């Protein structure tokens, strides 16, 4: 992973994207691949500008020093991906190229406690539904009742809805000795930057 | 034309080995290196090493060094990859990869396979433990649901009413867990007045374990 | 002076230069053999990785 790729980048429909490609050292030729989900990677620009047959001349590559970097104008509904840069054996992390709006839109989070017939047993399982958001982008973060919980936590990648919207759920293990200790909890979905918070109590009737 | 066609979906036990196919096809298969790429779902592409189809010498990477074996088949022009000792994080999909014609180089993969996915056992065939997600008091229209927790494997078909309640059902998709089981959650929206005389049942079916189950969501107390 | 011993086996049916389609029987050769050759050169190859 010594080239470095940023983990996401926005654009809208029409205007151009770049896709910088950051590499320690290393000093030639450099090579970007774009896969979608399900299907293997696709090379797009090989040798930093050269571009194999037959992809669009909208793809186009550049490097200067230790930074290479893709450009791609006039982004379409399918041109979203991800995009690797490669030199030599390694790749980078990735970057997943976003060409949504976005509609207005803040995520619906419906959050439900351990049944009673679940207490019965020694488990506890914390139901954190995230519905019709847009775009697919959701950190979701758990506190007890206020301090940061990550441990025991299940987080739903995006996915897409039929309104063509996205949709996630997160989950959190916990024992009905600590299910019944503290006083509150929190799912906190964190959306295009503002949280969307749902209150939890364990004070059943 | 250059088909690359790999072997079908393989599960294995953690420690016991894979060995996965990939027969190539429209080009001279002695004159190119083959490559093996993996990526682990969700992450990103990783290089596990290339064979020399001619000679047959190999270059696995450094962290795969002493557990990967690549062999090759010039008579059917199938090229090999196996896995000995699997370990938790080895589930990936599985491409072998090829140089571009032109530039007399490697290190241009524009010929991919489709992939092969491995699995990690850990978990076997179990049972799903379906707990209701009782409504709170939207007015109105409050939410309810069912929660299918702890099943293995994939997948469970969740409806409500059994078939009669379709709107508004939102089952979402399953998230895996460390001990292989898997678990999901199924919420419908109703109206809160319809709470006491009408009956709201989540029909939860798990065919790899012949489980068929339906929990009633009752209003929680108060 | 403590020197290094390498393990030979001997083929008679080879198949050198990649050529598929034409093997030879090398005849044998009949006494006991012995060269003495000046090694002068390496063909090495990197594994590579994410090192
Ligand atoms: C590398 O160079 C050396 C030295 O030039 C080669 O050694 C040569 O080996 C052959 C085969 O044994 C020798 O021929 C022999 O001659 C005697 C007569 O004295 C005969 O009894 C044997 O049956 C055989 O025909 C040859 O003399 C010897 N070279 C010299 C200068 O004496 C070696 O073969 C070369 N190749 C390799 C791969 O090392």
């Amino acid at each position: 992973s010594a080239l470095t790729q940023p983990a996401s980048v926005s654009g809208s429909p029409g205007q151009s994207i770049t896709i910088s490609c950051t590499g320690t050292s290393s000093d030639n030729y450099v090579s970007w691949y774009q896969q979608h989900p399900g299907k293997a990677p696709k090379l797009m620009i090989y040798e930093v500008s050269n571009r194999p047959s037959g992809v669009s001349n909208r793809f186009s590559g550049s490097k200067s020093g230790n930074t290479a970097s893709l450009t791609i104008s006039g982004l379409q509904a399918e041109e979203d991906a991800d995009y690797y840069c490669s030199s030599y054996e390694f790749f980078g992390g990735g970057t997943k190229v976003f060409v949504l709006g976005q509609p207005k839109a803040a995520p619906s989070v419906t959050l439900f406690p351990p049944s009673s017939e679940e207490l019965q047993a020694n488990k506890a399982t914390l139901v954190c539904l995230i519905s019709d958001f847009y775009p697919g982008a959701v950190t979701v973060a758990w506190k007890a009742d206020s301090s940061p919980v990550k441990a025991g936590v299940e987080t739903t990648t995006p996915s897409k809805q039929s309104n063509n919207k996205y949709a996630a759920s997160s989950y959190l293990s916990l024992t009905p000795e600590q299910w019944k200790s503290h006083k509150s909890y929190s799912c906190q979905v964190t959306h295009e930057g503002s949280t969307v918070e749902k209150t939890v109590a364990p004070t059943e009737c | 034309q250059v088909q690359l066609v790999q072997s079908g979906a393989e599960v294995k036990k953690p420690g016991a080995s894979v060995k996965v196919s990939c027969k190539a096809s429209g080009y001279t298969f002695t004159g190119y290196y083959m490559h093996w790429v993996r990526q682990a779902p969700g992450q990103g592409l990783e290089w596990m090493g290339w064979i020399n189809p001619n000679s047959g010498g190999t270059n696995y990477a450094q962290k795969f060094q002493g557990r990967v074996t690549m062999t090759r088949d010039t008579s059917i022009s199938t090229a090999y990859m196996e896995l000995s000792r699997l370990r938790s994080d080895d589930t990936a999909v599985y491409y072998c990869a090829r140089r571009m014609r032109s530039q007399d180089r490697e290190w241009d993969f524009q010929h991919w396979g489709q992939g092969t996915l491995v699995t990690v056992s850990s978990a076997s065939t179990k049972g799903p433990s379906v707990f209701p997600l009782a409504p709170s008091s939207s007015g109105g229209t409050a939410a309810l649901g069912c929660l299918v927790k702890d099943y293995f494997p994939e997948p469970v078909t969740v409806s409500w009413n059994s078939g009669a309640l379709t709107s508004g059902v939102h089952t979402f998709p399953a998230v895996l867990q460390s001990s292989g089981l898997y678990s999901l959650s199924s919420v419908v929206t109703v109206p809160s007045s319809s709470l006491g005389t009408q009956t709201y049942i989540c029909n939860v079916n798990h065919k790899p374990s012949n489980t068929k189950v339906d929990k009633k969501v009752e209003p929680k107390s108060c | 002076n403590d020197s290094i011993t390498l393990p030979c086996r001997i083929k008679q049916i080879i198949n050198m230069w990649q050529r598929i389609g034409q093997a030879m029987y090398a005849p044998p050769i009949q006494g006991v053999i012995r060269c003495v050759s000046n090694i002068t050169g390496l063909i090495l190859t990197r594994d590579g990785g994410s090192t």
